[PDB]
């Protein structure tokens, strides 16, 4: 969609393969606050939005 | 029975209480044995006495006790069919279903919304014989829930089958600081509302 | 394979229990709190159960 | 998509003849009331509805 | 979208089905603060 | 000085905290000493080749 009509995903009680998803996209910029991408790739979460 | 939406306005004739877009419906069903969560687009049918017609006062849900709540079998689409008699269910995002046990206890139901969706709390989960509400459902509703409407239930009780029905109360949640008291078994039986008095 | 605590009670171990990550000592106790919530914390949000 | 689209103005016109113009802004993480007009992206640049 | 089942084949609604009443009908106040 | 050939479109994969393949298998910047990252372009008419 466009930016004002964004699609929201919420993940609970599941396992992810971030790398299979990370390798499908080509990153250009990131800016985290309170976490890092590596910590997102190596951690366990109550939820992911 | 509830009707939670984001945009509200008048019907065609002019009576208030129409939802124009994806609307959340929390309809208990199965003679109090099932909860329906529907997130659908709601369409006033043009038939007589229905929300689209000129001769429309109010809509309501119901069920025929001797055919729906009969001993032989419990119909699980009674109130939902009575609802569909008034509205068309189009573009339904999801339809959930939650089982309910039959009893005459005093329960609590709460509902909130945040970034992660719509959250449903009930005392029936976790503390059935107490009064603490535990989360049991989360709904992928991410639009605002600006408005809600209590849907009038009406048991089709005939003169021989007429029965009394309990009233319920709806208390708004506020952004307040409390102080809680957890028992040894983890349940809360005592609190303090820090803004009430000195 | 290291997935049970039956015969390692009393020793300092690390844990990853449904995603909660830490280290500590496990001792068989009487059940307190709510069993449904799966964790018992304290007033400072430290896992003690 | 066909193109990239975004909302450049969202406002309420009040007064006797709708002669005053106040902006309607979003909160963090929320949708704009103006998304319902062209929810799949605007067709032309300058689409004053 | 998901399927909601078969539509309703009833042409007319049940006509106020315990007729509308917003008046001294409902003042059975049993306060529960 | 650590230097190498690197494309500009990939320079977010060498930021502190990145999660891709560069920091895992190619080069992770150390922060024990005062350090600095630089991404530059060499003009083609000098002695450096491609
Ligand atoms: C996580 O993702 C990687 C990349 O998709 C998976 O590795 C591949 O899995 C497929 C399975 O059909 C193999 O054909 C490939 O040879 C694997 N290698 C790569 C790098 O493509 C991996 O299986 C996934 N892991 C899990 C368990 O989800
Ligand atoms: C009672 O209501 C439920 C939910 O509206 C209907 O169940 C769905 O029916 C459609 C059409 O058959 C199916 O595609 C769905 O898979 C069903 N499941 C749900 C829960 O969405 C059910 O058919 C209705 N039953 C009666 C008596 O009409
Ligand atoms: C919501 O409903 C209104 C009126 O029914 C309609 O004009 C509007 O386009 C709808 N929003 C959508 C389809 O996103
Ligand atoms: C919604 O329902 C209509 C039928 O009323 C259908 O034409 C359309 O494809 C459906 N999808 C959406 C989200 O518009």
């Amino acid at each position: 969609p466009q930016v004002y009509n964004f699609n929201r995903l919420v993940f609970t009680n599941c396992n992810y393969n971030l790398t299979k998803l990370l390798s499908l996209f080509m990153v250009n910029e990131f800016s985290c606050d309170g976490i890092s991408p590596d910590a997102i790739a190596r951690g366990c979460y109550s939820s992911l939005t | 029975a509830f009707m939670l939406g984001s945009s509200v306005g008048n019907f065609s004739n002019g009576v208030s209480g129409r939802y124009f877009n994806h609307t959340l419906l929390l309809l208990p069903d199965g003679c109090g044995t099932r909860l329906w969560a529907l997130y659908c687009v709601i369409e006033p049918r043009n038939g007589s006495y229905c929300p689209g017609n000129s001769n429309y006062n109010t809509f309501a849900v119901f069920d025929t006790p001797h055919t729906d709540c009969t001993s032989a079998g419990y119909n699980t689409n009674a109130t939902l069919n009575s609802f569909k008699e008034y509205f068309d269910l189009q573009n339904c995002s999801f339809i959930y279903s939650f089982n309910i046990t039959e009893d005459e206890n005093a329960e609590w139901f709460g509902i909130t919304q945040n970034t992660q969706g719509v959250h449903l709390y009930s005392s029936r989960k976790g503390d059935l014989y107490g009064s603490n509400m535990f989360l049991f459902a989360t709904l992928p509703v991410y639009d605002g829930i600006k408005y809600y409407t209590v849907i009038p239930r009406s048991i089709r009780s005939k003169y021989s089958e007429r029965q009394a029905w309990a009233a319920f109360y709806i208390y708004s949640l506020h952004k307040l600081t409390y102080l809680l008291d957890f028992s040894v078994d983890g349940y809360i039986r005592r609190a303090v509302d820090c803004g009430h008095d000195d | 394979n290291s997935t049970t605590i039956t015969d390692k009670l009393g020793v300092c171990v690390e844990y990853n229990l449904y995603g909660v990550s830490g280290r500590g000592v496990f001792i068989n106790c009487t059940a307190v709190g709510v069993k449904q919530q799966r964790f018992v914390y304290d007033g400072f949000d430290n896992l003690i159960g | 998509p066909s193109s990239y689209s975004f909302i450049s103005k969202c406002s309420r016109l009040t007064g006797d003849n709708s002669h005053i113009e106040t902006p309607i802004v979003i909160n963090p993480g929320e949708y704009s009331i103006c998304k319902n007009f062209a929810p799949n992206g605007f067709s032309q640049d300058g689409d004053y509805f | 979208d998901v399927d909601s089942g078969p539509p309703s084949s009833a042409t007319s609604c049940k006509e106020a089905d315990m007729r509308n009443s917003s008046s001294e009908f409902f003042n059975k106040q049993w306060p529960m603060p | 000085v650590d230097y190498f050939a690197y494309p500009l479109s990939m320079k977010s994969y060498m930021q502190p905290g990145s999660a891709g393949v560069i920091s895992q298998y190619n080069y992770k910047q150390s922060f024990a000493n005062p350090t600095c990252r630089i991404f530059a372009t060499a003009p083609a008419n000098l002695t450096i080749t491609k």
